[PDB]
RNA sequence: GGAGAGGUA
């Protein structure tokens, strides 16, 4: 009665159950700002009762708990003006079921509906990964005063815009909104009502809902952009752009302080989401947030406007597709053929159908996206021109509405090849996409792949839980408790590099984390920075443009306070723009954010130098060969190729041994392979010229003469 | 060839292959399984008679007597179905079986009888089985799904290298029995070889080999080849067989007549061999040093002394061959030895042999099997005999002894159901040549490995373990003495087997609640393969590979219909057409494929055999002579793919769809559509409510028919007639001439249910479907049920769709619904609930459901009459009283809240001894007068059959028309005729009337003894009143309704209709669903349908014009056939130039709501049919048409996608998931509100909801939410004292579960406390 | 109150 689930500890004493709740289904609602959502008339009536009861009692109209009990229960008429007099500034907290990481479970003020569903804004779907599927959703409601300021201060929805995990933002429009968005700033080459001049954004607004230009066609219009270069001055300066209408009826939404060229280009999701970040790194909370609900309105409008329907038309075949099969077929035979006749070994023979069937849908996947993304020729009022395709697979596939391109691919070329259960790949690819019909085997082969995913799912999930649960059990008691450790240890945070290219540069990786020492700038003795200064985005800008290399760099790993870290170790928030407050606990939303994607996860020669610049060793023990390279005697000797600022941009690995067309501090030239070795075989290398004596290298117990028999010359093994 | 009932609606077909096998049965292996459990098998092979005759005889241990078994029987059921179900008590049928008790004689030789008596001893109640395949246990009809089970036999499995981490394999071979102790053989890393039984400790195999009696030289002889040594006057000349060189090397001077054959330190090729082999050599002189590292074969004794030289199985030495040449030992064996051909696996396993004799063997036995109890020496032996070789311990069934013949290259399939020497010995062979390297490894998975079992298999095998109690109690009472008064009833005890029996069928892992929200659902559910349950494997720790989908799957379990979540691949479906073997395995059809032509001739084939042929799959092009039209023909050969020549062929498979389960059938376009999405698809299809009026399918897949007709919901006809009166109740068909018996003329008569709850409180009823004159013929339909139309499923509605998005409204999945979709009233689902209400019998005496409640008012009390209980019909609502109950010193029923509806019917059953109120009277009464009218009106309409058979007889030789009439029916069946054998049909006819009086005139008694009679009840209770209410859930904003492509959301809102696009026609659409969701779940099926039901709609559409204006059948006929034509070779073929001229006017009123379309799964139209159909009709070919938005009245661009899709409304309504609590009641142990909807409990404050809230900087609301809110008493009496007063406030205190947990952990011998 | 089965996210 105490181990397991089912003891007290976790079951009765951890969580327990919790009167004042609800529980209910969830739909849309989009015309909701975005820091309240709905709530059924039944569910309020239901969990404010107490609160109602006072409001009777304090009015006069039943003078004891049970006439008031009564009017409660049949619900005369004036009970319900009473429930809109409690609800006015009441928030309420709504959570989801498997709540991984702190945005899971969130505040917000209720609006009564006539319905019995709760409604919840379409923006914060994401955050709650809440598909509108049948999800249910639970209602609490904080009783006490200090609840009541603490959810309004803390979780309200409108305080909860960057991620913990990192700053990212959280509510970037999602998928609906964006292919509105991106349906309105595009340019056909020849619209209606192309060419003319306008005075103004809302003048191209007029213009188009009356009907006399389309939603894009290039237009030139005046623009009156605002920039806050100044100390916090907005400055108004006019100008005379060239953009198309769609754009033009947009810039009337965003708020003052952003640079035109913002809502420019297409405006897929990434550029959606920069919007957002720079508004909010410029203009504080609130016009973000006022932004983003008005992103919101008008990207559901004019994608309803758009009327953007998917047909059977619109998933073109490549008509090159056939051609390409039946020519990998006769490939195939030939090597058939090839091993009939035991020209060739079976291992050769599957590796060679596999490339070729690889290389055969390679091009089938080319021809049809190439076929597929700009189709549309349409004259320009001349003879004849091509520009971005309007087909409506492509235009949600690009905007990053929904699909990458590999869903694409399964839809009009061939589905690729599929393995088997025990991890072979079948020599025989499916040949069909879904426009096409698959027949039975081929359908046979997808349902194995299928329900492999799912199990894989099933289990994932399961193993993820418990990791989830470990990790925010060893970092639970962890607070930050002080203001400053006063220590001088960090750590060097570099870019990192994998051989190849930078997989993270330095800018992301320092971006909010105090300094150690104040680094000098590569004008040595002069100080760019403090050694004690939070590295915000300015200071990586100055670090960026000073091309700086390594910064040493505070870090929780040894901060010296006891029962807790210090506030400067930490860094900066990272879930709001400023330093960590004292009396923070960080253990345990880091141990969720860490956890939080765990579902997301899956369960089971010569160098070539590819970049202009000198070269640098490190650690480097050699000599010169007979060839007049370099060889080398060491074994940590590491290659850095660094531009011409003087930054490095690549590394490799130098094995023992390995020769070196170059020495060091050398040019390489771009796709020149520097050095090579034998991977294969280790040597006996030696350091200098004279003649080599066996000594005690007797034949007969200690060695034996197993001279080359091939060739004959003297062979001698230890 | 088209029946007439079938010419009300002729579902266009697409599709090419002509269907060669229909299918099957639905429900075969429910139906004949059970229906072998019980039957008369003078066979003795199947059900009961198997058990009785296994148990019994039972011989005493004297034995001076025994108890032998005769025969058995059913009795008839004490209650008929539907009384059952009203009740509560199982549907069962008494068992009686004849034993028979013989006494011998004492002094008399072994053989005698001195007097010999029986009788028909009563044990048991064995439940029966419904019609359709469902047990009634209490009222609760149930199913039980077969199972999965691995068959027993021997397996040689292998564990891949996890173990000892060095990269080597360990061989394994398990022996699994039908019923007894298994048996293992393992192989130690150190290449010993390991007994094991039962899953114990560990034992060397030589011990086990010892038990059989057998000595250190017999194994080796039995285990190993002999090399022979002759002592001869030049050191061991040796005899050689050739084939020990093979893949060896020399390591001396092999020179053999006079011949260098080979030298020292050569590798001896296939050349050395050949040369030493042409030369005939058979002796070669071998040097001394060759049998350094030999070991002697069996033991040699010194003759003089009579001691032994040498003991058998030990290694050779230069003083042990000294020793054997001063002896004269001419022949010496030893053993032949190999790294790679034999292993020498038993000697090592005889050195680590601690035992020499059977004795010892025995008794280590005996130790392992019983820690402790010192054996002694009988105990051994008649553990090991009775625990591995008698009959009534361990059996390996019929099925066992097959597999395991099988799996040892032998030729009987039938034996003995015990093992033997040779058994053992045999599968010790066999896994040692598996670690030498010839034979394979066995998967596990393969659907030749794992065994169907049905009900009537675990039924039986529940009643035999049954019957083993009895045995033993009888047996140990015959051992006693006093026989002369014993007879086979006390002895005899009927609990125990009613006890084991009972307990299985109510209360299992296999006998599950049958879910009954469909035909569909019922029929998918009965044929459900489950591998959980006793025998099987765990839910949870089952691992990966078991729910992968095996290449052997094809065509015998469905691979895309399983429940998703916590168990995959566990509950799979079987396929359409699969059989059950004779012994159990899975059976798939095939066409045998002769030298070149494809026939017509079928062969079932199992799991194996298909291993060994090569099979051309469905959709091989064939000209009308079975001829390949290709030449390059895909076939499946042995567990993979391939493309093979034309004649190397053997079997060609049936039809497209007998890859895919029932449930996954249904569904037009499914090869478009992913996997996993069909799967949700499917999962979904089997939850759909029925609705109030049930409607076709614009777009099935021809698999509607069977389904319907197949389960038991729809009333089919049994006898081709015609219709005489129909009803809203009741249907009566006289029967043609032809179908009719020659006596018992009688008429068909039919009686439908009308509403009824379902296990789930969805209303079946049954609606007629024909008219008065309307013949029809065997098997064809007459009363639709829950979900059909014209007999055909019809789960939901198909309603207008475009796909566009709409100001956001539909953003993830959601669904926006026009309000026609509710005006119309198309979607509105009825709903039945039963509510209980009892009268215990408590302290302070009992208590009563009198009228009269204390402290209410008469308004609440104005819906009861005098008595208590509701009126029938009365509209209750929220919070009302149904039946007024009394606190013996206010218990009254009431409706939950929320619940409208009006009561339906009312029953009240009375425990005997007390005396009935007037409520209870008066419906008694009614149902007297019911049975007794309905009786006498089905008497009379047979009567008046007969009359009509008698009239038409008589009128055939010597007809008076006139005469007839004149004398009324009373007096006609003795009136005059000419001698033939009419005469004798007028006396079986007369005598035929006689006795369907004298049985009408019993039945009538009958039903008044089973109505007026008390009725039975549990202990305490003293009368019980039940009250149904109908209720119509309509449709709100939160219900989840989805498509059949997987494709489900959440309605969303309600439009008027006036805001909804439409066309420039006028046509509002009634959905709008969200285009963004099909591309990135690839399911192109939705799409596809929603263009031919836009197709199909507009021929509707067109012959709804045509029909307004008045069009003469010229017109129709023309227009009709031209629509049934334009396929691309269909197979359909329908011609109208044959119908009456009349069935084409009903056949266009039939169609004028759209065409019907068939699409076989797998075979179905591609798109350039699609669109020729499309063109027939004048709408746009493209598919897409311009629509209008509501409000502005202006022109959506980008023309969209308009059609016509079919879409059910799931059972997850919004009303039975919206919760709210406030303050409720308590839990007990730990003062924490209480959980779930059925109490009024609260939600759960979960483990990571606290985690999330300490992210935040939020402490308050944590402390109160799991301080004041849910845990501490006196702290919430507080602040619900200070909330009321308005004053937001708090006082902590401590949580009460806290000192539960502290408590709990000084109940231990640990002292824990707070301190300071 | 505890078990078993099925289902939803
Ligand atoms: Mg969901
Ligand atoms: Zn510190």
């Amino acid at each position: 009665m105490i181990k397991g689930k089912q003891g007290r500890f976790r079951q009765n004493l951890l969580g327990k159950r919790v009167d004042y709740s609800g529980r209910s289904v969830i739909t849309v609602g989009p015309y909701l700002r975005l820091h309240q959502c709905g709530l059924p008339k039944k569910m309020a009536l239901e969990l404010f009762k107490p609160f109602i009861y006072g409001k009777l009692e304090l009015r006069g109209l039943a003078t004891t708990i049970k006439a008031a009990k009564k009017m409660v229960e049949r619900e005369e008429a004036v009970v319900w003006d009473i429930l809109d007099e409690v609800i006015r500034e009441h928030p309420v907290l709504l959570n989801r079921a498997p709540t991984l990481h702190r945005l899971g479970i969130q505040a917000f003020e209720p609006v009564l509906i006539e319905g019995k569903a709760i409604q919840l804004h379409p923006l914060v779907c994401a955050a709650y990964n809440a598909d509108f599927d049948g999800d249910q959703m639970a209602v609490h409601v904080p009783l006490t005063l200090e609840a009541q300021l603490e959810a309004r201060a803390l979780m309200m929805s409108t305080n909860n815009i960057l991620s913990p995990a990192n700053g990212e933002p959280i509510i970037v429009p999602s998928q609906d909104v964006v292919l509105g968005l991106y349906y309105m700033t595009r340019d056909c080459v020849n619209a209606k009502g192309e060419g003319m001049v306008l005075t103004g954004p809302k003048e191209a607004e007029r213009l188009y809902r009356s009907g006399l230009a389309s939603l894009h066609a290039r237009v030139k219009v005046r623009i009156t952009e605002y920039e806050k270069d100044a100390n916090g001055e907005l400055v108004a300066k006019t100008s005379l752009k060239d953009t198309t209408v769609g754009r033009a009826i947009l810039w009337m939404i965003v708020p003052k302080g952003l640079p035109y060229s913002i809502v420019n280009q297409a405006l897929g999701k990434k550029a959606i989401s920069k919007m957002l970040n720079t508004c909010y790194r410029i203009l504080g909370l609130k016009p973000t947030v006022i932004f983003a609900d008005q992103i919101m309105y008008t990207g559901f409008a004019y994608a309803a406007r758009s009327g953007a329907s998917v047909g059977i038309d619109d998933m073109v075949i490549p008509e090159k597709k056939h051609e390409i099969i039946s020519e990998a077929e006769a490939e195939v035979a030939e090597i058939q053929e090839q091993f009939q006749s035991g020209l060739v070994t079976a291992g050769e023979r599957y590796n060679k159908v596999i490339d070729i069937w690889a290389a055969a849908n390679d091009r089938v996947s080319k021809a049809m996206m190439d076929n597929l993304q700009t189709e549309t020729v349409i004259n320009r009022d001349g003879q004849e021109e091509k520009q971005v395709s309007f087909n409506s697979i492509y235009m949600m596939a690009d905007s990053g509405a929904r699909g990458s391109a590999a869903q694409i691919r399964q839809l009009a070329g061939m589905r690729g090849l599929m393995a088997k259960p025990d991890g072979s790949i079948i020599e025989t690819p499916i040949t069909a996409n879904f426009r096409e019909g698959l027949n039975v085997l081929q359908y046979f082969i997808s349902t194995h792949g299928a329900r492999k995913g799912l199990a894989d799912t099933a289990l994932k999930t399961a193993n993820s839980g418990y990791l989830t649960r470990r990790l925010v059990d060893v970092a639970q008691d962890l607070v930050v408790t002080e203001d400053d450790c006063g220590t001088h240890e960090g750590i060097m945070m570099t870019p990192v590099i994998e051989g190849g290219d930078v997989k993270e540069p330095l800018r992301d990786r320092v971006l909010g984390r105090v300094t150690a020492e104040d680094v000098l700038k590569p004008g040595t003795a002069d100080i760019l920075v403090p050694r004690n200064t939070l590295l915000h985005e300015q200071w990586c800008d100055l670090l960026e443009e000073n091309s700086v290399d390594a910064v040493k760099v505070r870090s929780v790993v040894s901060c010296d306070t006891d029962f807790g870290v210090c506030a400067h170790c930490y860094g900066r928030d990272l879930a709001r723009g400023h330093i960590i407050n004292k009396g923070e606990a960080i253990g345990v939303i880091a141990a969720q954010s860490i956890g939080e994607p765990g579902t997301q996860l899956t369960m089971r020669s010569s160098i070539q130098v590819k970049n202009k610049g000198s070269i640098k060793l490190s650690n480097v023990k050699s000599v010169v060969n007979s060839s007049g390279k370099l060889v080398i005697t060491s074994r940590n000797t590491e290659l850095k190729l660094i531009d011409e600022f003087g930054r490095t941009k690549e590394s490799y690995k130098v094995p023992y041994g390995a020769v070196l067309a170059k020495g060091d501090g050398e040019q390489v030239a771009g796709g020149e392979t520097v050095a090579n070795w034998d991977p294969h075989t280790m040597p006996v290398i030696t350091e200098v010229s004279g003649f080599v004596r066996f000594t005690d290298m007797i034949d007969g117990q200690t060695i034996t003469r197993q001279t080359d028999e091939l060739t004959g010359l003297s062979s001698l093994v230890v | 060839v088209y029946s007439y009932t079938e010419k009300k609606r002729i579902r266009k077909d697409f599709g090419k292959r002509p269907q060669v096998l229909d299918v099957p049965y639905l429900l075969s292996i429910q139906l004949d399984s059970f229906q072998k459990f019980i039957e008369q098998d003078p066979e003795g092979q199947y059900g009961l008679e198997a058990a009785f005759r296994s148990v019994f005889p039972i011989q005493s241990y004297s034995g001076n007597s025994e108890l032998q078994y005769v025969s058995y029987r059913l009795g008839e059921p004490v209650f008929d179905v539907q009384e059952c179900q009203i009740r509560g008590v199982t549907y069962s049928a008494p068992l009686r079986v004849k034993l028979r008790l013989v006494i011998y004689e004492r002094e008399a030789p072994e053989g005698t009888v001195k007097d010999i008596k029986e009788q028909e001893v009563y044990m048991g109640e064995i439940p029966l089985m419904t019609d359709n395949g469902t047990f009634v246990i209490n009222g609760t009809e149930r199913v039980i799904v077969s199972q999965l089970h691995r068959s027993p036999g021997v397996f040689f499995d292998s564990d891949k290298g996890k173990t000892h981490s060095s990269g080597k394999v360990l061989y394994n071979a398990r022996i699994i029995p039908y019923r007894g102790s298994w048996l293992d053989f393992e192989f130690d890393p150190k290449d010993n070889l390991f007994v094991r039984i039962d899953r114990r400790r560990k034992l060397p195999a030589t011990i086990i080999l010892r038990a059989l009696n057998y000595t250190t030289e017999q194994i080796l002889d039995l285990f190993f080849e002999k090399v022979i040594f002759e002592i001869r006057d030049n050191k061991l000349q040796m005899e050689l067989v050739p084939e020990r060189l093979r893949g060896e090397t020399a390591s001396f001077d092999i020179e053999a007549n006079g011949k260098v054959y080979v030298e020292k330190g050569r590798r001896i090729t296939a050349r050395h061999i050949r040369q030493l082999e042409k030369d005939d050599v058979k002796l070669i002189e071998v040097p001394v040093e060759y049998i350094a590292g030999k070991v002697v074969a069996k033991d040699y004794i010194d003759e003089s002394t009579g001691e032994l030289i040498c003991a058998a199985n030990m290694e050779l030495s230069l003083d042990l061959l000294a020793k054997l040449s001063q002896s004269g030992h001419k022949r010496i064996e030893t053993l032949f030895t190999n790294d790679l051909d034999h292993g020498p696996y038993i000697s090592e396993t005889l050195r680590v042999d601690p035992t020499n004799d059977r004795l010892s063997a025995l008794v280590e036995i005996y130790r392992m099997m019983r820690p402790g109890e010192p054996p002694t020496r009988e105990a051994a032996e008649s553990l090991f005999e009775n625990l591995f070789f008698s009959e009534d311990r361990y059996d390996l069934s019929a099925v066992g002894r097959m597999k395991f013949n099988r799996s040892l290259l032998r030729e009987e399939i039938e034996g003995s159901g015990i093992l033997s020497k040779d058994d053992i010995i045999d599968v010790m062979k066999k896994l040692i040549d598996i670690r030498n390297g010839k034979g394979e490894v066995d998967d596990i998975d393969h659907l030749g490995n794992r065994r169907i079992r049905s009900v009537g298999e675990m039924a039986e095998n529940q009643f035999r373990v049954g019957l083993v109690r009895v045995e033993r109690a009888v047996k140990e009472r015959l051992s006693l003495g006093d026989l002369d008064t014993l007879m086979p009833q006390d002895m005899i005890n009927a609990k125990p087997i009613s006890a084991a029996v009972k307990e299985f069928f109510g209360s299992s892992q296999l006998s599950q609640f049958m879910d009954q929200n469909n035909p569909l659902s019922e029929i998918t559910h009965k044929r459900r393969i489950s591998a959980l349950g006793p025998g099987g494997l765990t839910r949870e720790r089952a691992g990966f590979e078991v729910r992968d989908v095996h290449p052997t799957h094809y065509g015998r379990v469905c691979p895309i219909e399983t429940p998703e979540g916590p168990n995959i691949g566990l509950i799979n479906s079987l396929s359409v057409y699969a059989q059950t073997n004779e012994y159990g395995f899975l059976e798939t059809p095939y066409r045998k494929v002769t030298d070149g032509v494809v026939t017509d001739e079928i062969h079932y084939l199992s799991a194996i055999e298909e291993g060994n042929y090569v099979i051309a799959q469905a959709n091989s092009n064939l000209d009308e002579e079975g001829h390949f039209v290709e030449d390059l023909v895909t076939c499946r050969s042995k567990g993979e793919s391939s493309l093979f020549s034309r004649d190397q062929v053997d079997y060609m498979d049936v039809s497209t769809q007998q890859v895919v389960s029932v449930g996954a059938s249904l569904i037009p376009f499914l090869e478009h559509d992913d996997a996993n999405r069909a799967l949700m698809g499917a999962n979904m299809q089997r939850q759909a409510v029925p609705t109030l009026r049930a409607d076709k399918p614009l777009v099935g897949t021809g698999m509607e028919r069977a389904v319907a007709v197949d389960s038991g919901v729809t009333a089919v006809a049994k006898r081709g007639g015609v219709v005489q009166y129909v009803d809203a109740s009741r249907i009566v068909i006289k029967v043609n001439e032809d179908e009719m018996y020659p006596g018992e003329a009688g008429i068909d008569i039919y009686n439908l249910t009308k509403y009824t709850r379902s296990n789930q409180n969805t209303c079946i009823n049954q609606m007629p479907c024909v008219s008065l004159g309307e013949p029809v013929e065997r098997g064809d339909v007459l009363a639709d049920g829950p979900s059909t139309d014209l007999g055909e499923l019809a789960l939901g509605q198909n309603m207008r769709v475009a796909f566009m998005p709409w100001n956001g409204y539909n953003f993830e999945d959601s669904i926006l619904v026009s309000e026609r979709v509710v005006q119309e009233d198309r979607f509105t689902t009825i709903h039945i609930q039963e509510l209980a209400c009892v009268s215990r019998d408590t302290k302070l005496g009992p208590e009563e459901i009198t009228a009269d409640i204390p402290n209410v008012g008469e308004a609440a009390l104005s819906k009861l009459d005098e008595s208590g209980i509701v009126y029938i019909g009365a509209e209750v609502t929220g919070g009302d009283i149904l039946v007024g109950k009394v606190t013996p010193k206010d218990s009254s029923l009431r409706v939950p809240n929320g619940v409208s509806g009006t009561v339906i019917d009312v029953q009240v059953f009375t425990r005997d001894g007390v005396e009935k109120d007037k409520r209870a009277l008066e419906i008694e009464e009614m149902q007297l007068k019911q049975a007794k009218k309905d009786l006498s009106e089905e008497l009379q309409i047979l009567e008046a059959g007969l009359f009509s058979r008698i009239r038409a007889v008589l009128v055939a030789g010597g007809v008076e028309a006139e005469k007839l009439d004149k004398l009324p029916r009373d007096r006609w069946l003795e009136l005059g005729l000419t001698d033939e054998e009419k005469q004798n049909q007028l006396e079986q006819l007369a005598e035929q009337y006689d006795e369907l009086k004298h049985e009408f005139e019993k039945k009538l008694e009958a039903k008044r003894r089973k109505i007026t009679q008390g009725d039975d009840l549990a202990p305490g209770v003293l009368k019980i009143v039940k009250v149904y209410l109908a209720v119509k859930r309509r449709i709100q904003p939160g219900d989840k309704m989805a498509g059949r492509h997987g494709n489900k959301g959440v309605i969303s809102k309600i439009n008027p209709i006036e805001d909804m696009p439409y066309d420039e026609n006028g046509t509002p659409v009634d959905i709008v669903l969200n285009p963004l969701g099909v591309p990135s779940r690839m399911n192109i099926g939705q799409i596809l349908e929603t263009h031919l039901g836009m197709a199909a709609k507009g021929i509707g559409d067109k012959i709804n014009a045509m029909l307004k204006q008045q069009q003469e059948v010229a017109k129709l006929r023309e227009f009709i056939q031209r629509a049934y034509d334009l396929g691309a070779d269909v197979r359909q073929k329908v011609d109208l130039s044959t119908f009456s001229d009349e069935e084409v006017m009903r056949l266009a009123e039939n169609l004028r709501k759209g065409m019907p379309i068939a699409t076989p799964v797998f075979d179905g139209a591609k798109e350039a049919e699609i669109k020729e159909l499309l063109k027939l009709g004048d709408l746009p070919t493209s598919g897409q048409i311009r629509l209008y938005d509501g409000r502005t009245g202006e022109q959506f661009e980008r023309p969209v996608t308009v059609g016509y899709m079919y879409m059910l409304k799931l059972n997850h309504l919004v009303d039975d998931k919206m919760h709210a609590r406030s303050t409720g009641s308590y839990s007990l142990v730990t003062q924490q509100p209480l959980g779930g909807k059925a109490q009024f409990g609260g939600q759960r404050f979960g483990e990571m909801e606290v985690w999330a809230l300490e992210a935040y900087g939020a402490a308050y609301t944590l402390q109160e939410m799991l301080t004041v809110k849910s845990d501490d008493v006196n702290g919430r009496t507080k602040m619900y004292k200070n909330i009321v007063d308005g004053n937001h406030q708090m006082e902590p205190g401590m949580p009460e579960s806290f000192n539960v947990l502290l408590k709990e952990i000084r109940s231990l011998g640990i002292n824990i406390e707070l301190e300071d």
